[PDB]
RNA sequence: GCUUGAGUCUCGUAGAGGGGGGUAGAAUUCCAGGUGUAGCGGUGAAAUGCGUAGAGAUCUGGAGGAAUACCGGUGGCGAAGGCGGCCCCCUGGACGAAGACUGACGCUCAGGUGCGAAAGCGUGGGGAGCAAACAGGAUUAGAUACCCUGGUAGUCCACGCCGUAAACGAUGUCGACUUGGAGGUUGUGCCCUUGAGGCGUGGCUUCCGGAGCUAACGCGUUAAGUCGACCGCCUGGGGAGUA
């Protein structure tokens, strides 16, 4: 959210296999859901979290 | 765009009357005034009102007899796409004589009853019964 | 788009005063300005099509209002497309 | 996706596959490209999903 | 100048050349009058998934104000450095430090 | 000044901007109506209600709802007033004169209730005939005799009357209503704001409008 | 002259707005190798095709192109076309809050100029998947098809052409005016921030609905209502968007 390095506030809005759970679900507002999903993709990126449940 | 006011005064009018809203404003001009001079000299509207300065404010306050507005059409005749002048003898009677048609003459804004007394003619602002 | 400090610079090189701002000859030259930057950004990219409309606007924008300040103050018009050097 | 299911049953307890995968994201990719068309799709998928 | 985030993260096997990296890196935006408002030398981190074969690399965060013309170089810096198996630098709007 | 201790308004959103100039409320998600404007409408609505029941009362007063029937056959019902407490069979005004034998069939069935056939034919015939006359009795109650033709006509929730009012504006019937801040007006020549499904502001002016037709020349 | 129309200035906000460069994982195809062995593949059913030179299946390493799951949403941006991984650099527009500056600098716009999906053309690349053409296999009375096995242009990049689409809201642009209701999105002011909020106040957006309008269907403060300014265009079908 705020931050993408929050991996342990970040790891209760992805699934199992990682993936990003919809807005609808969590029932997150609208500018902050985009702010989310941009820190998981970025800690993605620097392997800080699996694009896959496939490891 | 702006560009023609005494048409949206007519209408301010026409559509708040529509609206059986009491009252209605609009920035204000020597032009605005004289007309809503002969509406109510001519008892289509209560009674106008100028507050401001800088930036005028006319305020007409609406009439309603029945249950009906007072004013049952107002309409543009002259306007700027087309200017529409009238000589003395071709003067226009709006509802056989009933309502009353808006002239602006050499000698000021009045009424057709009214130039057509005063001898002669001038621009046809606009028509209402 | 500019600078805080260079738009400064030339509102306080063409109007009365920094505040002066909405003077004709200086929102021409902070007009002007942008458009000279800009046409390195154009010469690079070329394609950047959409940028291209903003520029134009910048264009047409400046040329109206030149067109204004002639029409008021003949003297003062020439004296901003020398000093801002245009209209060749 | 993964059960490590433990010790105490016989019965598959994978439910957790209609959940996600499956016809899911897998019927779907299957065929037809779509490209605009989903957007019809979708569009009907909200004129529904008002009430 | 403007602020960015910064995070390479180094192979293993070239792990203690990463105090003379950060060394470097800082010498190289101070040498341009450029601040330096974190540091924080993560270590050996395991891996979400595998990067590159292996698993486990060490990470390293920083927050810089520097000139788009250092933070450019770096970038290159970082590709030269087969030693550095990832990096990012990222947004700004103004300085940061504690966080992590 | 005010009588209706608490009637006060009712209704929240679904409400009807021609209802405005008779609301002042706003009270956590509905609107107050405005009191002490509501009162000014028992004058001129009492008024002018009696100013014809001395002329001769003849009234309807329709208002339906199982939760409000019962209270509506009352001294509403009693006096110099007929009524309609439940479904307003559509075209009972307007049709009047098709309806006017489905008031034949009424009596010529219970005047032969304790009378004429009756404990006869079979005991399949009995209250499988009395569901006729049951049925019957409730819409087409108050309608019984229509002595002097129906000549004012109240009626408790204006809108939900539809074509109750609907039939009155159409045949020229004064129509005295009470109107929610949700209904339209308009349709009601003698309008009175506030509550009109509990059960008070009913009884209230329902029962209050029994007492002057009631009474108004001896 | 005037300040409200229109600009300029200040700090911020959201955004698949544009251009350039970098980069990531998932899959497919291919190449190499382990294990493993007679089928795999495909259909309505088949066959063509692929496999004993070991296929498919599985595992590991590698090459390459193309597109970016989840988020994702009657969500967002753009004049329209249209724009979805992540990061930096360059850059256009919009909106909001304060006041400060200009002072009618405006609107529209035949001509003109620019932009403009896909396909298509030109030179060079690039080529995994997809696929006009073409080949094979089926179906069928026929089958120049729909289905199958293949597969070339093309689909990708640079540079330059073309200038068209149901390029559509089939609704030209700007302005003013006229009851409501429930959402979505995005600024901002105030309130023991003491609630995940409470009350306002802008921009944009969806649904529903009043007057009114409409041949009707429908539209309805984002008008197809009420008015004005300018432009575009229509005048029976076919012939013909042809000569
Ligand atoms: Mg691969
Ligand atoms: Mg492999
Ligand atoms: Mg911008
Ligand atoms: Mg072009
Ligand atoms: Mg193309
Ligand atoms: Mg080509
Ligand atoms: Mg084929
Ligand atoms: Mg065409
Ligand atoms: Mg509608
Ligand atoms: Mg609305
Ligand atoms: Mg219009
Ligand atoms: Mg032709």
């Amino acid at each position: 959210e705020i931050d993408y390095k929050d991996i342990a506030t970040l790891k209760n809005y992805i699934t199992e296999s990682g993936k990003i759970v919809p807005s609808r679900i969590t029932g997150t507002r609208a500018k902050y859901q985009r702010q989310l999903a941009r820190a998981i993709k970025r800690a993605r990126y620097l392997s800080l979290l699996p694009y896959t449940d496939r490891h | 765009s702006m560009q023609d006011p005494i048409a949206d005064m007519l209408t301010r009018i026409r559509n708040g009357q529509a609206a059986n809203k009491a009252a209605v404003t609009m920035p204000s001009s020597k032009l605005k005034v004289a007309i809503a001079n002969v509406l109510k000299e001519e008892g289509f509207i209560e009674d106008f009102k100028v507050e401001g300065d800088t930036k005028p404010e006319l305020e007409l306050t609406l009439k309603y007899f029945q249950g009906k507005a007072v004013v049952e059409s107002i309409q543009r005749v002259s306007r700027p796409g087309l200017r529409i002048y009238k000589r003395k003898d071709e003067l226009p009677k709006v509802m056989a004589g009933l309502g009353i048609a808006v002239v602006s003459t050499s000698k000021g804004v009045m009424t057709d009853r009214a130039a057509r007394q005063a001898g002669l003619g001038g621009e046809i602002i606009c028509y209402v019964a | 788009s500019l600078s805080t400090e260079a738009t400064a610079k030339i509102v306080s090189e063409f109007g009365r005063d920094a505040n002066d701002t909405g003077s004709t000859e200086v929102q021409v030259a902070l007009l002007t300005a942008q458009i000279n930057h800009l046409q390195g950004h154009f010469a690079e990219h070329k394609k950047d099509h959409h940028s291209r409309r903003g520029l134009l606007r910048m264009v047409s924008q400046r040329r109206k209002l030149l067109d204004y300040l002639k029409r008021k103050d003949v003297a003062r018009y020439t004296q901003l497309i020398e000093r801002l050097g245009l209209r060749r | 996706i993964k059960v490590r299911e433990n010790e105490p049953f016989d019965v598959a307890l994978r439910r957790f596959k209609r959940s996600c995968e499956k016809a899911g994201v897998l019927a779907e990719v299957r065929r037809r490209e779509f490209y605009e068309k989903p957007t019809t799709e979708r569009k009907r998928a909200k004129a529904s999903a008002v009430k | 100048m403007r602020h960015y985030e910064i995070v390479f993260m180094v192979h293993p096997d070239q792990s203690e050349q990463v105090p003379g990296m950060i060394e470097r890196y800082t010498a190289a935006i101070t040498g341009a009058e450029g601040k330096i408002h974190r540091l924080e030398d993560w270590g050996r981190r395991q891996l979400a998934y595998p990067i590159n074969k292996l698993h486990k690399a060490h990470y390293v965060l920083m927050n810089v104000e520097a000139p788009q013309e250092v933070i450019d170089e770096l970038e290159t810096t970082f590709r030269f450095n087969d030693a550095v198996i990832r990096s990012m630098v990222m947004r700004t709007k103004h300085a940061v430090t504690e966080a992590s | 000044m005010l009588k209706a201790g608490v009637h006060f308004g009712h209704q929240t959103r679904y409400w009807n901007p021609k209802m405005k100039p008779f609301i002042f409320g706003a009270r956590n998600k509905v609107h107050i109506i405005n009191l002490e404007k509501t009162v000014p409408m028992f004058n001129e609505a009492l008024a002018e209600l009696n100013k014809i029941a001395s002329r001769k009362g003849k009234i309807l007063f329709v208002g339906t709802k199982r939760a409000a029937s019962e209270a509506v056959k009352d001294a509403a019902l009693s006096c110099d007033q007929f009524f309609v407490n439940h479904r307003w069979l559509g075209g009972m005004l307007t049709n009047w004169k098709t309806v006017r034998q489905s008031i034949k069939r009424l009596k010529d069935l219970e005047t032969q209730s304790q009378d004429g056939t009756f404990d006869k034919l079979t005991k399949k015939e009995a209250l499988m005939r009395t569901r006729e006359l049951e049925k019957l009795e409730n819409s087409l109650g108050g309608i019984k005799d229509m002595g002097g033709l129906p000549d004012a006509l109240f009626v408790i929730d204006a809108d939900h009357e539809h074509i109750a009012i609907k039939e009155a504006n159409n045949l020229g019937i004064p129509v005295f209503a009470i109107v929610d801040t949700n209904s339209d007006p308009d349709g009601v020549d003698f309008v009175i704001p506030g509550n009109d499904d509990a059960i008070r502001a009913v009884t209230l002016y329902l029962g209050a409008v029994a007492a002057t037709v009631r009474e108004g020349r001896s």
